[PDB]
């Protein structure tokens, strides 16, 4: 069924399954006409499907132009999302296809168990974790690729750069939704820890920067800090 | 007028026939019921006195046959059976109508509440939805499961409905994934109508017969099957304006008919609320959504 705390080390043994969150596939701009009144205008977005235990990340971008002349985006967007990753399944070969696809929001529950008909053995399950996936959009180079598209694109990265050489899956997704975590949480405040330090920087096939062991000991300290220093701004506490 | 005569009546029962029902007591001298209407199907049910447990009952048809009941002491219950031999039957009818031993079918002549919930039950129909072809008459209870319901199981106790699944390649053409799953038309008109069913007749004589099932023996897969076969509709944008019609005074009569304190049992709240309110349909309903608003505004 759901996927919780309960079990969680499930995503990191050894039967293939994806995350997939639609949190940016539909975004816009909010903004006011002529006229006085308010129209959105839709820039490019990406369906963000991850395989938790490689780092693997299928990004696929889509164009602004997928929308045109459609109705009910917000609705839309969940189906092109499941066609989309129906689409990647199929792509892959047998033995690299999904036994489980885990889904960010229930409301894509529906959408994809149709478009899966034709794989009634790979489960489809939401989740009781609050993953910080939307914030995907604040790692430069992935929004870098997402505003640049002219096209629907396919764009394949591995989200944990080369940390798995030193770290275990279950030590990299941690990594990696703190980092989420605190970029969702204050975006400009994530991202001064991340480059504060000139000497340390971002290999050109890398997404992140190339910390040390000790070095990531101390950003991730920093991460847990501006999570907690927002909680209490928030809150008052 | 036809005649369902009882052998005895050797333990205490209630006996309903179609919407009606009485008492009889333990070896009272009952000896069946006469004055049954010609031209409908029709239900004779029991609920046993000592254990309420497997309400069961008959579908039949008298233009089809002579049926008579007979209590059969090492299965426990009453037995619908046919008689062949003409004379013999009619001489055991006469007897028992001279001396009075017989309930009349008590239909009050402005009455149209039974030909409103049978309008396109056939039997012919029922006996494909339950099989048993050696007799003419129809068997039902209270624990019978349908053959979805075994999907998900003794396979010649079954009843036979069409399974419906709006999660299926049969509901879902291959690239219309969003459309066909938001707007049922294509299931409902293609797939049920034209390829299954033929015409909405047939349709909505199973949607009847799963409803009556439901109310007369507590049968959870009839229940099922109503609903999913209302939902199907209710969820289709394109529906002919005669099927529309004809649902709303089918529905009606249904629900003028059920008994109040088993509306809790009987009416899936989510399927009524989609139907009457957020359905393709929800404005097409006008008698249904009537009757539902005033005799069960608390499930809505
Ligand atoms: C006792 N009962 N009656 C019904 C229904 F047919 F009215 F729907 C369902 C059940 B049940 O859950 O066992």
């Amino acid at each position: 069924g759901a996927m919780n705390s309960s079990n969680y080390a499930e995503l990191f043994n050894n039967d293939i399954k994806l995350f997939v969150d639609d949190t940016n596939v539909y975004r816009v701009t909010v903004h006011k006409t002529f006229e006085g009144n308010v129209a959105t205008k839709a820039i490019n977005g990406c369906i963000f499907t991850l395989n938790p235990k490689t780092g693997h990340l299928f990004l696929k971008i889509i164009h602004t132009s997928v929308w045109a002349g459609q109705k009910r985006l917000s609705q839309l967007a969940k189906w092109k999302t499941a066609e989309e990753v129906s689409a990647l399944v199929r792509s892959l070969p047998k033995e690299e296809q999904p036994k489980q696809i885990i889904v960010t929001r229930k409301a894509m529950l529906d959408p994809l168990e149709v478009h899966m008909l034709d794989f009634p053995n790979i489960a489809i399950r939401p989740t009781e974790l609050r993953l910080p996936f939307s914030a995907a959009m604040s790692i430069d180079k992935l929004s870098d690729v997402v505003m640049k598209a002219t096209e629907p694109q396919m764009v394949l990265f591995n989200i944990y750069d080369d940390w798995l050489d030193r770290i275990s899956s279950y030590t990299a997704f941690s990594r990696l939704t703190l980092l989420l975590r605190a970029l969702k949480t204050n975006e400009e405040s994530a991202k001064m820890i991340l480059l504060s330090d000139p000497t340390i920087t971002i290999k050109s096939y890398h997404l992140w920067p190339s910390f040390t062991d000790e070095q990531w000991i101390t950003i991730e300290s920093q991460m847990r800090d501006l999570i907690l220093t927002e909680y209490g701004r928030k809150y008052n506490v | 007028m036809n005649t369902v005569p009882f052998t005895s009546a050797p333990i205490e029962v209630t006996i309903g026939i179609d919407q009606y029902s009485f008492n009889v007591k333990e070896n009272q001298p009952f000896h069946g019921i006469k004055d049954i209407p010609i031209g409908h199907v029709h239900v004779i049910h029991f609920q046993h006195a000592d254990n309420s447990s497997m309400r069961y009952g008959y579908w039949f048809d008298c233009r089809m046959g002579n049926f008579y009941i007979q209590y059969d002491p090492k299965d426990g219950l009453y037995k619908m059976m046919e008689e062949r031999d003409g004379a013999k039957f009619e001489n055991i009818v006469h007897n028992f109508k001279e001396r009075q031993m017989m309930v009349s079918y008590p239909k009050i002549d402005e009455d149209d509440t039974w030909y409103n919930l049978t309008e396109f039950v056939q039997m012919d129909k029922i006996r494909k939805i339950v099989r048993k072809d050696e007799n003419q008459f129809s068997y039902v209870d209270s624990s019978m499961t349908t053959v979805q319901e075994n999907e998900l199981s003794d396979p010649a106790h079954s009843l036979n409905y069409t399974v419906i699944n709006f999660k299926s390649r049969e509901a879902i053409r291959p690239g219309h994934e969003m459309e066909d799953f938001l707007d049922k038309s294509y299931y409902l008109n293609t797939v049920m109508l034209q390829g299954i069913f033929k015409n909405s007749s047939n349709y909505f004589g199973e949607l009847q017969f799963a409803f009556l099932n439901a109310m007369f023996f507590g049968n959870y897969g009839s229940s099922l099957q109503w609903h999913a076969m209302i939902e199907l509709i209710c969820s289709s944008a394109t529906v002919p304006k005669h099927m529309l019609d004809k649902l709303d005074e089918i529905l009606y009569y249904q629900i003028k008919t059920l008994p109040e304190q088993y509306s809790d049992i009987l009416l899936n709240e989510r399927v009524w609320n989609i139907c009457l309110y957020s359905s393709f349909q929800k404005n097409s309903l006008h008698n249904t959504e009537k009757i539902m608003e005033n005799k069960y505004p608390e499930l809505l």
